[PDB]
């Protein structure tokens, strides 16, 4: 599962999910 | 002459499937069985040193857990780590233990990235992985004719462990690794009414095979609205990704199973809608040793841990800690049996990997990647009483779907609807 | 009587703007100035203990750095941490130092999440932040009439620090915090030709005001393709997010500045396209003390560090470590001056926060959030020689755009094109 994606596979640290930029969402802080 | 096992888990918060009040007694049972077995580490006294993964607020933390790990590594120099179960706790701890070359054992940490064992070296996962859910969904689509389009909705936030994000990530990546069909995915916030028009609109514009990871109440509200909006099982199928069966009761009693029942007036409407709904869960271990383990776990947790262990799929986590711990002692025993030592993490780890084992959870297979194969169930209501029951099981090691108690996957049409409608989604 | 300063930076790899071969001599210059000043920490002997944020391969690490931090905290019990500069190094360490209640100082770690000081307590950032880029982009749109739509392309991957992701994240969040206009964002892989048809297509369907964070060569290729596809400055404007001016030489010599020049055959076509392109960078400190600092940093790095410090915007990082350190010693001096101690992290931190200071970088303001306000320049070619020069400056503390050397923002039409075309993008 070393495939590339804009949302998934980007390390495990809360620093990579502060904005969910590359992830289609409906939210923000 | 003695083997020290460092534990990093929620030592005080009892809310987690891998909470110590629940994994502690399973581990005590496991150690008791190592004593009884003269074929497992004879004469050694396995010692347990504990550290808590939880922060000041009591929830598992990306900071308390790695700090507790360093604290145990220098105070006690252990041979193996047990836990953490939270993803954000396990990722920094797992990175430490890989650098230390100390083996790590956990029935939690199911995230896609812990799967990268080139980074998470000597991490062995004896519980579920979220890529394994991708395996089930794959076998489901192949064995049902959905080779085109699926939609995935998942509740998400910041503040918890984002379990639906990591579930969906695992499903998403593994499904597109194997089927490479179009899988759309959208994140919503459960408590926000703004998102439910957006979701419903996506449901009808983005898929007919739809997977929702969310709380039971949110999944129920989406079904009621899909009904209210004319979305029926002749054209849609909604899978609730409810791996721990939060929407269901205990498989031991509580006959029957009505997730749509809430006592809120909509129970009639909700059961109509749930005819288009199926529920994906982990499989309840069926073997007799599992039930005996549960009885003993409950006794030990009430007595030595002042905790009351209730029935439910969450108990596969302490059972898998129990089994993984025994699987480790076997490997250490064999490692010592060929001149090795309890610090030969690589040798010990490879003995555990690509290996089948018999535990209180029954058959359990560790794959070549060091992750336990995960079995899944599929629930479905029959139109008669509207009660949901297991109609399909998935054996993660053989990747086979087998019908259950001669039941059939209820379809309002008679067969599954196609992932694309008659024309386009437009 | 002596103040231990723990350092966690790349101690061996010299590729980083916060590499020790570059921050080391700047910190040594700073400590020498503390000595010379009888008004800063009189009679104290400030000690430096070093740990490396970098892993076995030599790159800054989410694991080496927090391990290095714990090691320094228990061996030397320091009063302050310096660094890390990498985002993935600084997030675990910053969470550790917040838990220890030890102040942390860094001119790196510009990520949006480090800004959440309720988590990263006692973290003071004396270098650039990526939310500050959002401030500049906001002031740019307000002062130019783009209140509708913008598109952000950024080159991202896994394996490095994902600097374009964190750059874009900060821009995206702060811009929608302040303007709440529609900002589309698409990520590409630089070395993958598959993405360039996708990018070009998005450029014409998703915006006319376009920000690209990418390598200079990628940004050049995109312009050449935009020209090749009929995208001119009468209707598009491409901002290259190049904060360290990788696409430009040094502001000291190398007159003039031609990012489109490459000697590859396309230099003629590339200059045509670059007429539609402007370049956003950090601002070179203009004060005379900065140039004196550079001369001394260069000398000290060549002599005691066997490193050759070349000119360029990257030097604002070791300059900002230098200034941040003196800012801290002032606060410690004032804290001692009112009965405090060198371990009163909160008092020391609040003295540093919401405060203006004079350093080798000139005027620098730490805002209420503990982050330095960041000044930005905007480069633009005049049509005469096609050379790019600063034509606009942004003062992050006053949030002002002011014209530079009476220059004007070159527009092929005479004025900036509208963020929406005449009709829709369709
Ligand atoms: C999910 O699918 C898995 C995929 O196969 C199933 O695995 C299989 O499990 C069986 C046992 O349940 C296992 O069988 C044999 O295993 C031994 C190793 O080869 C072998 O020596 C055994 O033979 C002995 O015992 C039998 C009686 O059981 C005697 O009759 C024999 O003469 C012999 O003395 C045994 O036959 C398979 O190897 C194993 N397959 C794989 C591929 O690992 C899981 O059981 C299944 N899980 C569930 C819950 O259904
Ligand atoms: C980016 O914008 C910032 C936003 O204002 C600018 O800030 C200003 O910088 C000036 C000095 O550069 C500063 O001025 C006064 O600051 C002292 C504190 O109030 C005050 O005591 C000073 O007065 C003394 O010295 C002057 C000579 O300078 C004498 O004539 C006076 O009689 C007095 O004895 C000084 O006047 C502003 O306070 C400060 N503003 C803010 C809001 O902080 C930045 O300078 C600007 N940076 C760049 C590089 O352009
Ligand atoms: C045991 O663990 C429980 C789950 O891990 C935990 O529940 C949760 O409690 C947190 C608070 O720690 C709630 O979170 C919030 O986080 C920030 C922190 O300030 C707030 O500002 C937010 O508004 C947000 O509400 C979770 O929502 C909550 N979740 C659930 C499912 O309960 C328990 O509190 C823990 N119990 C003990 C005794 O430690
Ligand atoms: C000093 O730091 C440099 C930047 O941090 C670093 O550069 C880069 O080197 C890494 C390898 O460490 C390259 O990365 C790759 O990572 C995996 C490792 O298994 C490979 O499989 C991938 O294919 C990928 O190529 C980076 O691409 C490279 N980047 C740049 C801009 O140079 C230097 O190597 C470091 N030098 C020393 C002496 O430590
Ligand atoms: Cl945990
Ligand atoms: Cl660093």
């Amino acid at each position: 599962e070393v495939k590339y994606d804009p949302c998934f596979g980007h390390k495990i640290d809360r620093i990579n999910h502060v904005s969910n930029l590359g992830c289609p969402s409906l939210r923000d802080p | 002459s003695d083997l020290t096992v460092a534990v990093v888990l929620p030592l005080t918060n009892t809310s987690y499937p891998w909470s110590w009040a629940r994994v502690g007694p399973a581990v005590e049972l496991a150690l008791a069985r190592v004593k009884a077995r003269p074929d497992l580490l004879p004469g050694w006294t396995v010692r347990m040193v504990l550290g808590s993964s939880e922060n000041a607020a009591g929830v598992c933390s990306d900071t308390a857990a790695p700090l507790a790990a360093v604290d145990l590594k220098w105070e006690h120099s252990p041979a193996v780590f047990l836990g953490p179960g939270c993803v954000y706790s396990a990722a920094p701890v797992g990175r430490f233990t890989a650098h230390w070359r100390v083996p790590l054992l956990t029935a939690g940490a199911p995230a896609l990235g812990i799967g990268v064992k080139d980074e998470y070296a000597l991490t062995t996962r004896t519980g579920p992985s979220h890529v394994k859910l991708g395996d089930f969904v794959t076998a489901l689509h192949r064995r049902l004719g959905w080779e085109h389009q699926a939609l995935v909705l998942y509740a998400d936030r910041l503040g918890d462990d984002r379990p639906c994000f990591f579930i969906v990530e695992g499903l998403y990546m593994r499904v597109r690794e194997r089927l490479n069909i179009t899988v759309n995915h959208q994140e919503f916030v459960e408590g926000d009414p703004d998102h439910y028009p957006k979701l419903l609109r996506a449901v009808r514009r983005k898929g007919r095979v739809i997977y929702i990871c969310s709380s039971p109440d949110a999944f129920r509200n989406l079904m009621l609205l899909a009904l209210n909006a004319g979305l029926t099982g002749e054209d849609y199928v909604f899978f609730h990704l409810d791996v721990f069966g939060q929407s269901l009761k205990s498989a031991q009693g509580l006959v029957p199973q009505k997730p749509w029942e809430r006592g809120d007036g909509q129970d009639r409407s909700a059961r109509q809608a749930f005819q288009a709904a199926k529920i994906i869960t982990y499989k309840e271990p069926d073997n007799p040793e599992y039930l005996e383990f549960l009885k003993q776990l409950k006794l030990l947790a009430d007595k030595k841990f002042n905790f009351t262990v209730e029935d439910g799929l969450k108990n596969i986590i302490p059972a898998s800690f129990h089994d993984g711990l025994l699987l480790y002692v076997q490997a250490v025993t064999e490692t010592l049996a060929q001149g090795g030592t309890v610090t030969d993490g690589e040798n010990i780890t490879q003995r555990m990997w690509n290996r089948s084992f018999q535990g209180v959870t029954g058959y359990l297979k560790i794959d070549r990647n060091g992750d336990r194969d995960t079995d899944f169930s599929l629930w479905d209501m029959d139109p008669e009483t509207g009660a949901f029951r297991v109609v399909l099981n998935y054996n993660g090691t053989s990747q086979e779907l087998m019908a259950v108690s001669e039941h059939k996957l209820y379809w309002p049409l008679g067969y599954p609807p196609p992932d694309v409608p008659k024309c386009g989604f437009d």
